[PDB]
């Protein structure tokens, strides 16, 4: 959960080409002596100098859960009509589970 | 014993118990979400 979405490595922009990707400039272009051409041309130089990305995506919906602020934790004295919260202190699970379990 | 004071009730007990709101005798807790607590170590840089 650190939320680091980094490589971490000398890849995204740093062009590890050899000195022979000055001659595929030539190749990409179309020269024999280029010390003439980004003298006049940087635009197309810069637009030979651009990284190819590819994205990615995930998804996992929403969590609605409302019931929460817990402070006093202590106890809570119950309400007159106490068989409204008191039928509560075991749910439909542990009282359907006894009915099924009778046959 | 202890019927002689339930009996012992008056005008002046409105505002105790007349009308009343709460009891103390059949507490209901509140559910709570699902947690844990573990302890662990951290590590401490420098010296």
């Amino acid at each position: 959960f650190r939320d680091t979405a980094s490589i971490g490595f000398s890849d995204t922009h740093q062009d590890e080409k050899t000195l022979r990707f000055l001659k595929k400039q030539i190749s990409q272009f179309i020269k024999h002596l280029k010390e003439y051409y980004p003298n006049n041309e940087l635009t197309k130089k810069l637009v030979m100098k651009y990284s190819d990305v590819q994205l990615l995506p995930y998804t996992k919906g929403a969590t609605k859960d409302t019931y929460t602020s817990g402070l006093f934790d202590h106890t809570t004295g119950v309400i007159k009509i106490a068989p409204r919260d008191g039928l509560g202190n075991v749910r439909d699970e542990q009282s359907l589970n006894k009915s099924i379990c009778h046959e | 014993g202890g019927l002689s004071q339930l009996v012992a009730y008056g005008a002046q007990d409105v505002y105790l118990t007349g009308n009343p709101q709460i009891t103390f005798f059949k507490t209901v807790y509140r559910r709570y979400t699902n947690f844990a607590i573990e302890s662990i170590q951290q590590t401490i840089n420098g010296s």
